[PDB]
């Protein structure tokens, strides 16, 4: 009951306009389920953005107004937001948020030089097969994209154990990232084992087997 | 324009003890029904959650562990009774006018018997090489003190010109870190090479910990 | 459409729950929170109901705290019977009945007609407050 779901992943040049939004399960939205963006830029801030009611006015935080809007789309469920003449201090994530509960998973937006790029997803078995020990550890590396994030999962998310996938470093304009597995010595190699990658910025998604 | 500030900036407490977070405000933000603060929660990779209402307040199906108090300026957020899972950063907000004004954050860390690394080491897939390129890799796996550094030896050679570090967040169930270490060279250098080495220097080892492998076609 | 508009009212002071004393267009003008039920702290009779200071407590500083104060017109009679206008108070956007009904400061109330413009709104937050123990319902 009550659930928010928002817009996806976005690079954006410097002045291009977009909308992110806020679909909103468990009601529909007319007695209320009173918006309050949130901007949070990468590292640790929450900033307050601003709300919208029922009564269909708005009401933007002093700091930054206009240029940054909230509409909506209530017979398609949906309060909206944009950012017109978007500069790179303006990367972050935004999350809606309820005036009474439930926040949104977060709408990720980046600015730069442009330039959209995949990752290089290369597994990675252990280097001598030898194993016999309880279990094993595998991992694929997803080499240098742009921009964020990416999202690698292990046989389509079957496997939730052993997973660790570690954050991504900006190595030289471009990103990286690992993720390990570690599942039983008794099922590899015999049973086959799929880091999905997943890079949503340009529409490639790639599958490795270890 | 109230400015919230809350401290310490992190908090690392044995895991089973009490944590007392602050967070002041400028102007004071009480009444007759107020205690206009509240508390937000944050894992790593996820929103923040609600935790308390009203200063006091506990939201619903929020654990009875959390508890507010704070009149005036002065709030905190208490959580005695101190778990693996409540890693997270702590938000105040207040909401005596607009702009409301969240908190600074509060990193909290949740600390236990020292567990150590599980050390693997990953040669250059064929494919990777294909492309000119090689990555070696090393993952630390469930070890606890973050403090733990890791050296590259090249043929004995120590090598730094391509280390890519990166931590995981504090885990959530056993309450360990992991790190991915990758060294890249090019497909050059890397034939050149045959015994490549990963010791990993943390707490708990009187010396490093090590792994390696010998580079094969 | 040609339904309703807001229009600014500086606030004067805060009475009690449903009462608020505001500096309207031009001349000092009392005003009803329109069709909320909120306790009393002043009648010769009954005398400091429960949740009857809190109530106010909660009114006195919506509006004290905002900063800018629409009135409402209902579809009924901006004159009460007490003077009083009768009105839809909102602070900083935000409609200072419901929040005292969504907090359980006073109950869904005085339905009468043709003002119900915003019946079925204070009737679904009050039903969350009741889904909650919230104050008044505890």
């Amino acid at each position: 009951d009550v659930q928010l779901q928002e817009s996806g992943p976005g690079l954006v040049k410097p002045s291009q306009s977009l909308s992110l939004t806020c679909t909103v399960t468990g009601y529909s939205i007319t007695s209320d389920y009173a918006w309050n963006w949130i901007r949070q830029f990468p590292g640790n801030k929450l900033e307050w953005m601003g709300y919208i009611t029922y009564s269909g006015t708005t009401s933007y935080n002093p700091s930054l107004k206009s240029r940054i809007s909230i509409s909506r789309d209530t017979s398609k469920n949906q309060f909206f937001m944009q950012l017109n003449s978007v500069t790179t201090e303006d990367t972050g994530t935004f999350y809606c948020t309820r005036g009474n509960g439930d926040w949104g998973q977060g709408t990720t937006l980046t600015v730069s030089s442009a330039k959209t790029t995949p990752p290089s997803v290369y597994p990675l078995a252990p280097g001598s097969a030898a194993q016999t020990n309880s279990m094993v550890t595998l991992g694929c590396l997803v080499k240098g994209y742009f921009p964020e994030p990416v999202t690698v999962t292990w046989n389509s998310g079957s496997l939730s154990s052993g997973v660790h996938t570690f954050p991504a470093v900006l190595q030289s304009d471009l990103y990286t990232l690992s993720s390990s597995v570690t599942v039983p010595s008794s099922p590899r190699p015999s049973e086959t084992v799929t880091c999905n990658v997943a890079h949503p910025a340009s529409s490639t998604k790639v599958d490795k087997k270890i | 324009d109230i400015v919230l500030t809350q401290s310490p900036s992190s908090l690392a407490v044995s895991l089973g003890q009490r944590a007392t977070i602050s967070c002041r405000a400028s102007q004071s933000v009480s009444t007759s029904s107020f205690r206009y603060m509240h508390w937000y929660q944050q894992k790593p990779g996820q929103p923040p959650r609600l935790l308390i209402k009203y200063a006091s307040n506990l939201e619903s199906g929020v654990p009875a562990r959390f508890s507010g108090s704070g009149s005036g300026t002065d709030f905190t957020l208490n959580i005695h009774p101190v778990e693996e899972e409540d890693t997270a950063t702590y938000y105040c907000q207040h909401s005596w006018e607009i702009p409301y004004t969240f908190g600074g954050g509060t990193k909290l860390e949740i600390k236990r018997a020292d567990a150590a690394p599980t050390v693997s080491i990953f040669p250059p897939s064929s494919e990777q090489l294909t492309s000119g390129g090689a990555s070696v890799v090393c993952f630390l796996n469930n070890f606890y003190p973050k403090d733990i550094n890791v050296k590259w030896k090249i043929d004995g050679s120590e090598r730094q010109n391509g280390v890519l570090n990166s931590w995981t967040d504090q885990d959530s169930k056993d309450s360990t870190y992991s790190m991915s270490s990758t060294l890249t060279l090019t497909k050059d250098e890397y034939e050149r090479h045959n015994s490549y080495t990963c010791e990993a220097t943390h707490k708990t080892s009187t010396s490093p910990i090590v792994k390696s492998f010998n580079r094969n076609e | 459409t040609k339904k309703l508009h807001k229009e600014p009212a500086t606030l004067i002071k805060a009475i009690d729950g449903d009462t608020v004393k505001l500096m309207y267009k031009g001349q000092p003008m009392t005003f009803r929170l329109l069709l909320v039920d909120t306790p009393e702290t002043k009648h010769p009779k009954k005398g400091v109901e429960k949740y009857g200071p809190e109530a106010s407590a909660f009114t006195k500083k919506m509006v004290e705290n905002a900063k800018k104060i629409e009135v409402e017109f209902d579809k009924g009679q901006r004159t009460d019977k007490y003077g009083r206008g009768l009105a839809y108070i909102y602070a900083d956007g935000k409609m200072v009945n419901e929040a005292l009904v969504r907090q359980g400061l006073a109950k869904v109330a005085y339905v009468y007609k043709p003002n119900n413009t915003h019946e079925q709104h204070l009737r679904k937050s009050e039903a969350q407050a009741k889904k909650e123990k919230l104050n008044i319902w505890s």
